[PDB]
């Protein structure tokens, strides 16, 4: 169905000035509006976006309130602009998704039958992806339904054109990579990866501390899934393993030796070449 | 013989009833660490000049 | 049953426990083999199996703990790599 | 004679010395020498009869070589004694590696791309 979604800047700086216009009125939580885009393969493109009136109650989750003929003549009035762009889906700045999303999701498939929900964080605090892309399916079990609408998680990206990245790189001023070689190789790569691995191994702790002591749902998927994860860990322990470890080591330190020699040769001549040409510089003032 | 055999001068072993020295064969050294030191120190050299 | 570590077992093993002589107990880990309840291979020559996957099971609320431990001394040495590689390399980048 | 292995000279001209008495060294030395010996028999052997340390350690049949195998323990008697060595410790192990090696490479990197 979809592979992958590619999300513009144009859109999150939408995202963001919605949410600050609409919520310095009132103590308002969440926003809804729809998102436009185009479809090539099994890979989805979002482009722009415009807000809709939206309204929700604390009190229950069953209440809720959104306006058709504002979507209707919204989108018809962009259509008259630009005719490549179409409803793809909708997004909600909910900091975690709700419960009334299943609804909303049904009420607006009409328009479009693979509807797909993001979700946009308004404040991040971390460097993970302020965007998470959802689709719904049916799901199938044992016992309780033969069917069951539940969301289904979907790879998202951050992409750009050419307009868009010149717009971004004037407004980025301030800030810009020191260098590129193995130092944004090596920072932007390991160690980023090892605090997103403590973060997901200290979640995967917080919910199995929720179990055998509280509310305790038990679960059995999740136990399976745990299984296989502590079930696929390698043993570097074995012989065989370090002898080949070692092989590939020492197969590939010699080239490494071979550059610096090289580079100490380079180095000699350019030494030689600015003294001796150098030193016939200071006859000639007589 | 044994003395030379306790600096780890050689790997052999000898039986005092019988009389003849067996030496130990265990070769191998590219699986061993060795050379990486030996290359490790010809780098450090090349990029300190 | 046995640990992760030294899942090797013998022919004698299985032929004292499901109560049957060594001459058929291939064919059983063979029909164990083809309806892909557990993956794995099996020698002949030095009657030894080398097991390597079964399938997951249900269980109990007090066995669970192990697993929460396991990670509670997991987490320490992504943790302690991350300490060591930011210290090491500090002044690669400030 | 003493830097390098050979033993039997030693005690031989312990027995001969031409300039005086010299015996409140001789002895000392007498009891390092035996102790190294008795330090390398223990070594690169698994089998050996209980009369040829007899022979190799000067002490004849006084009794003292089942008081002296008490001070160093030995295992069994049969005429005979084992000895028993691992040395599988540093291989088998990549482990120790994998800090001071991903150290070595930090630097090689520190190193490579710093202006100086």
């Amino acid at each position: 169905a979809v592979q992958k979604v590619v999300v513009h800047p144009l859109v999150l700086l939408s995202v963001v000035d919605h949410f600050n216009r609409i919520g310095k009125v009132g103590n308002q939580k969440r926003v809804v509006g729809v998102l436009l885009g185009s479809w090539q393969k099994k890979v989805l493109d979002v482009s722009n976006s415009f807000a809709v009136p939206f309204d929700e109650d604390d009190k229950d989750d069953s209440v809720w309130f959104l306006d058709h003929d504002y979507l209707e003549n919204m989108y018809g009035m962009f259509k008259k602009v630009n005719a490549r762009e179409r409803i793809v889906g909708w997004y909600h700045t909910g900091p975690k998704l709700h419960k009334n999303d299943i609804a909303i999701n049904e009420l607006m498939k009409r328009y479009c039958p693979n509807s797909v929900l993001v979700i946009i964080d308004v404040k991040p605090k971390d460097l993970g992806l302020p965007t998470e892309a959802y689709i719904s399916v049916e799901e199938v079990h044992d016992d309780g339904t033969p069917t069951s609408k539940t969301f289904e998680h979907v790879t998202s990206e951050i992409g750009a054109e050419e307009a868009e990245e010149v717009g971004v790189e004037h407004l980025l001023r301030d800030i810009k990579d020191t260098t590129v070689g193995t130092l944004s190789q090596r920072i932007t790569n390991q160690v980023h990866g090892l605090k997103g691995l403590n973060s997901k191994l200290l979640d995967i702790r917080s919910y199995l501390e929720k179990v055998a002591t509280g509310k305790l749902p038990i679960n059995h998927q999740i136990i399976y899934q745990l299984q296989d994860v502590f079930n696929l860990l390698p043993d570097v322990s074995l012989q065989e393993f370090v002898k080949a470890f070692y092989l590939k080591t020492n197969d590939q330190m010699v080239v490494v030796y071979l550059a610096s020699l090289i580079r100490s040769v380079v180095a000699l001549h350019n030494l030689i070449n600015n003294k001796i040409a150098n030193r016939d510089a200071e006859k000639k003032e007589g | 013989v044994a003395k030379a055999i306790r600096d780890g001068v050689i790997e052999a072993s000898i039986n005092h009833e019988k009389g003849y020295v067996q030496s130990k064969e265990m070769i191998d050294i590219y699986s061993t660490r060795e050379p990486q030191l030996a290359f490790h120190q010809r780098i450090s050299f090349c990029l300190d000049i | 049953t046995r640990p992760a570590n030294h899942r090797q077992l013998t022919f004698e093993e299985i032929a004292k426990s499901a109560k049957i002589t060594v001459n058929e107990v291939e064919l059983l880990v063979m029909k164990a083999l083809s309806v892909g309840l557990v993956k794995g291979s099996i020698d002949e020559v030095d009657k030894r199996v080398h097991m390597t996957w079964v399938q997951p099971r249900v269980l109990d609320l007090q066995q669970i703990k192990g697993m929460k431990d396991r990670l509670e001394f997991w987490c320490t040495d992504v943790k302690s790599m991350e300490m060591l590689v930011e210290h090491q390399a500090h002044d690669i980048l400030t | 004679y003493l830097m390098e292995g050979s033993y039997n000279k030693v005690f031989l001209a312990k027995g001969n010395i031409p300039a005086e008495s010299y015996t409140f060294f001789i002895d000392i030395l007498l009891d390092t020498i035996r102790d190294e010996i008795a330090g390398c028999i223990e070594k690169a052997y698994e089998k050996i009869l209980f009369t040829e340390a007899t022979r190799i350690l000067f002490f004849n049949t006084p009794k003292k070589m089942t008081d002296y195998a008490k001070k160093r323990g030995w295992v069994l008697g049969p005429n005979n004694y084992y000895s028993f060595a691992s040395q599988q410790q540093k291989p088998e192990d990549t482990t120790i590696p994998s800090t001071e090696l991903a150290k070595q490479v930090i630097e090689y990197a520190r190193q490579l791309e710093m202006i100086v």
